[PDB]
């Protein structure tokens, strides 16, 4: 199942997390304990408080939720590449390659006015 | 040149208000801002109430814009408390209060505008022009 | 004829060596195109590529500690690449108190002009290079790139120990072993230390060759009474 | 901190529930800053500009 | 270089509005901001007046409240124009004026009114009629004594 | 003002001039009779002192 | 003489950096700049490696 | 979004805060989801002012 914990302060929640991870112990001693966070500071605070309670906090991974969901995609479904072909950067270079070919298509008149007046590719970029 | 009462001004077409020295341009702007917010006047009213982010006010100096924004928010807060209490001391707020038909609706509208004050549309000319060009960059043909 | 004894000094070449041993496929043979492309990324000349492949394949199959030999036979199931640990140190660490038990228990405590520090509380940042097991006996590993040992004479058994007394690598011994000890206590359900530890290897990455026993590989077994007293000193 | 949307973005016209924008983001960070303070709080803002001795108002949140 | 200045922004919006897509741009601005209150209209420019004219001069369900004071256009050197205000006054059919005066002394308002009503056509232009203002009721008792 | 009253202090007097030359022209005499005055529209940069 | 060597290098490279070339030809320009104008010290290796890394990453996504 | 899930099994741990300080007053009002602000619709409420909470003049939480 999926368990949702509501609380008022992060200390109670982090103590509940410590209580769970001390109550039920991992099978494989080399298996990382994956915790989803967003920033670096929250990862640092979680590491320091876990170390203060247990004695050492290692083999803890702190991935972004997008990377975690992508790793779940890779592990569950097959024939999926490690990194997608659709990032922020590679799609920008693809749109560089594609836009002048796709212009003059009876529906890109405002883009034609934007780009075709003058360009040292700065507007296009 | 007709004399001006801010509760009788028709909000259509163009109006050229000539406010002399030491007269209360800020007071006139606050009164017309509240009237535009709440939709009052009847014949001299805009045909719909307006969201606070659709009230363009263009002012000279950045410090003047900050002062005007503070004045407008304070007047909104005082009028909202007046609409909640159904009673007031300021004569302009008294005239407004007897002008409004539905005071609970007025209180809700003013509460929403006051909470949305932090993105109000008060600009200098060079800020307004930059914002609208950055919006319609495709028509303007200029970078991002 | 190029050799690892002729490889230049610096910290960026050490980072190059660490990056080479970051992303490997130990069981699989080395891809020559991939390693020369990695050499392209590091801005070195392509003249050192074949001796680099030979050096990598030599160190891959090295019998480090007479069991778990030929670390090309390291399964991805039982590896752990580049852990990071935070270890709390409360009740301020008196330098002389730690040096007392370091002198008492550690046999390598002869070269001690110690204690370049003052009592600091809090945590302890540290990065273990690789921790892996060979049917129990979790091996602790840490690669090191080191000096221009022109021949193998600079990579003997005792010059290594003298140099590691010179750089105070023994504090790295007790800190890393206490980290791994408390980590296995937190993770493995009720283990015995002398049954499951099988610890330290400090692989001197340079100065290893093709067919040469005990050249560039060093092994320490902690005294197992040092660790318990030290852990009690930290968490008293 | 103001970050106006791109204008031709299609999330700005018709929004939905879980959508994220910077104004709501910064307001919620102020709320969580108020909640997470356990013992004491200290809010400070520039009142009067030191050059012309004008008046400069606090934020709407304060 | 890719930089931009304030006059560059005004001229860019003006030329974009005066171009062929200016009708589309004006429709967008009309829909987004369908009323404008220009504070301090007496210090304006021909560029700003042309922008406001092309955006809000017609196509109703939109208002525009130019608020100004032509007696105080003291910014000829900065680039502001009083003739632009006179042109706008000629174009706009409605005219309004506030009556009271709050700050000044009740004798002081009368003194300034007498000084500027010394002759007909005080400001040497036909389009600026100095209409006298009356003092506020609450300040009919200001006084100053010096020994 | 009405029945209330207050004494005149130094902050209750303003002097209006049109240029910085005439501002210094009044400031020098004002300081010569020892009246401390500040020029509120000073466009002088800090590095010109 | 040393200043004139500086100017000769600057003139040659402002001649060389003018045309438009594809990204495969833009790859070694950063390495040429760094090893032709800078003498790597112990302090400067971090910044030089970071600059080469960022330039390489940009052209790597582009390629 | 969280209460819209189907299979989720939700639990709480809401530690209370004792209202003594100004900051704890505000945090408790946030937590228990109430509204102690006095508006004064009726004049017998608007005149009297003993129904809000007292504030210690030596209290410097906020």
């Amino acid at each position: 199942m999926l368990r949702v914990y509501h609380s008022n302060r992060l200390d109670v929640l982090e103590a509940l997390m410590e209580f769970i991870v001390e109550r039920e112990r991992l099978d494989d001693p080399f298996e990382p304990e994956m915790i989803l966070v967003q920033s670096t500071g929250m990862a640092q605070w979680l590491q320091m408080t876990l170390s203060q309670k247990f004695g050492i906090a290692a083999n803890i991974d702190f991935p972004l939720p997008a990377s975690f969901i992508w790793d779940m995609f890779v592990r569950v479904l097959p024939e999926i590449p490690k990194e997608s072909a659709f990032n922020k950067q590679s799609m920008s270079w693809k749109l560089m390659t594609l836009l002048p070919q796709l212009l003059e298509r009876e529906d890109f008149t405002l883009l034609r006015h934007y780009l075709t007046d003058d360009s040292d590719k700065r507007k296009l970029f | 040149a007709e004399t001006l009462d801010p509760l009788r001004l028709p909000l259509q077409g163009e109006r050229l208000i000539e406010a002399s020295a030491g007269t209360g341009k800020t007071f006139t702007i606050a009164a017309l801002y509240l009237r535009l917010l709440l939709g009052l006047g009847g014949s001299a009213a805009f045909p719909r109430p307006l969201t606070v982010e659709e009230l363009l006010v263009v002012t000279f100096t950045e410090a003047a814009t900050a002062e005007l924004r503070g004045r407008i928010r304070s007047n909104i807060h005082e009028l909202r408390i007046a609409c909640l209490r159904e009673t007031t001391d300021n004569p302009l707020y008294e005239r407004l209060l007897e002008e409004i038909d539905d005071k609970a609706q007025a209180a809700q509208w003013l509460l929403l505008a006051e909470r949305q004050m932090d993105e109000a549309a008060v600009f200098t000319i060079h800020g307004f022009c930059q914002r609208m060009l950055n919006l319609n960059a495709f028509e303007s043909g200029m970078l991002f | 004829t190029l050799t690892p004894h002729q490889f230049p000094r610096g910290a960026s070449p050490g980072t190059f060596l660490h990056s080479l041993f970051e992303d490997l496929d130990f069981t699989q043979p080395v891809d020559p195109n991939w390693v020369r492309e990695k050499l392209e990324l590091g801005g070195f000349e392509s003249q050192w590529e074949p001796v680099l492949t030979e050096w990598i394949t030599a160190v891959l199959q090295a019998p480090l500690n007479e069991t778990g030999v030929s670390l090309s036979q390291l399964s991805a199931r039982n590896k752990q690449v580049e852990m990071e640990f935070y270890l709390p140190i409360s009740e301020p660490l008196i330098a002389s108190q730690l040096d007392t038990l370091i002198r008492q228990f550690d046999p390598l405590s002869a070269g001690c002009p110690p204690l370049e520090f003052m009592q600091v509380r809090g945590m302890l940042k540290g990065f273990i290079d690789l921790v892996f097991r060979h049917e129990g006996r979790y091996y602790l590993l840490d690669y090191k790139s080191n000096w221009l040992g022109e021949d193998s004479s600079a990579y003997t058994q005792q010059a290594m120990a003298a140099a590691m007394q010179a750089h105070r690598y023994d504090l790295q011994y007790q800190l890393y072993t206490l980290a791994l000890h408390r980590y296995l206590r937190h993770r493995i359900a009720d283990y015995d230390y002398e049954h499951h530890f099988g610890g330290v290897i400090y692989l001197f990455l340079r100065g290893v060759d093709k067919e040469h026993p005990q050249q560039g590989i060093y092994t320490t077994r902690p005294n197992a009474g040092l660790i318990a007293l030290m852990d009690e000193m930290f968490a008293g | 901190r103001q970050l106006a949307p791109l204008g031709f973005d299609l999330m700005s016209q018709k929004p939905k529930r879980g959508d994220r924008s910077r104004r709501d983001d910064d307001r919620y960070l102020f709320l969580e800053a108020l909640i997470s303070a356990q013992q004491k709080l200290y809010i400070s803002y520039i009142g009067r500009s030191i050059q012309d001795n004008s008046e400069r108002f606090p934020s709407v949140l304060v | 270089r890719g930089e931009l200045g304030f006059d560059d922004m005004l001229s860019r919006l003006d030329s974009a509005l005066r171009s062929e897509s200016g009708e589309v741009l004006a429709a967008a601005i009309r829909t987004r901001f369908p009323v404008a209150m220009i504070d301090e209209f007496q210090d304006t420019d021909p560029q700003q007046y042309r922008i406001f004219r092309r955006i809000w001069h017609h196509q109703p369900e939109t208002a525009l409240l130019l608020i100004g004071d032509p007696k105080q256009a003291i910014y000829a050197f900065r680039g502001a124009d009083i003739f632009t205000y006179m042109k706008a006054r000629s174009e706009v059919h409605a005219h309004y004026t506030l009556d009271t005066n709050w700050r000044s002394a009740p004798g002081m308002v009368n003194s300034v009114n007498k000084l500027f009503s010394q002759t007909d056509d005080a400001f040497m232009f036909r389009e600026i009629p100095f209409i006298p203002v009356k003092s506020a009721g609450k300040n009919q008792a200001l006084r100053f004594v010096f020994k | 003002n009405g029945d209330d009253a207050r004494p005149v202090r130094a902050s209750d007097i303003s002097v209006l001039v049109r240029s910085r030359q005439e501002a210094a022209q009044v400031r020098d005499a004002l300081t010569l009779l020892e009246i401390p005055s500040v020029y509120l529209s000073n466009r002088d940069s800090v590095f010109e002192t | 003489g040393h200043l004139a060597s500086l100017l000769m290098q600057l003139n040659i490279w402002r001649r060389g950096l003018a045309q438009e070339r594809p990204l495969e030809e833009w790859l070694p320009v950063c390495r040429d700049m760094l090893n032709a104008f800078f003498l790597p010290d112990a302090e400067t290796e971090a910044a030089m490696t970071l600059i080469e890394q960022q330039w390489q990453a940009i052209i790597a996504e582009g390629l | 979004l969280l209460s819209d899930l189907e299979s989720s099994q939700e639990l709480d741990a809401f530690v209370d805060v004792t209202p003594d300080n100004l900051l704890h007053n505000i945090q408790s009002d946030i937590l228990e989801l109430e509204n102690r602000a006095v508006a004064g619709v009726n004049i017998e409420e608007f005149s009297r002012s003993d129904n809000k909470r007292p504030l210690d003049p030596l209290d410097s939480s906020i």
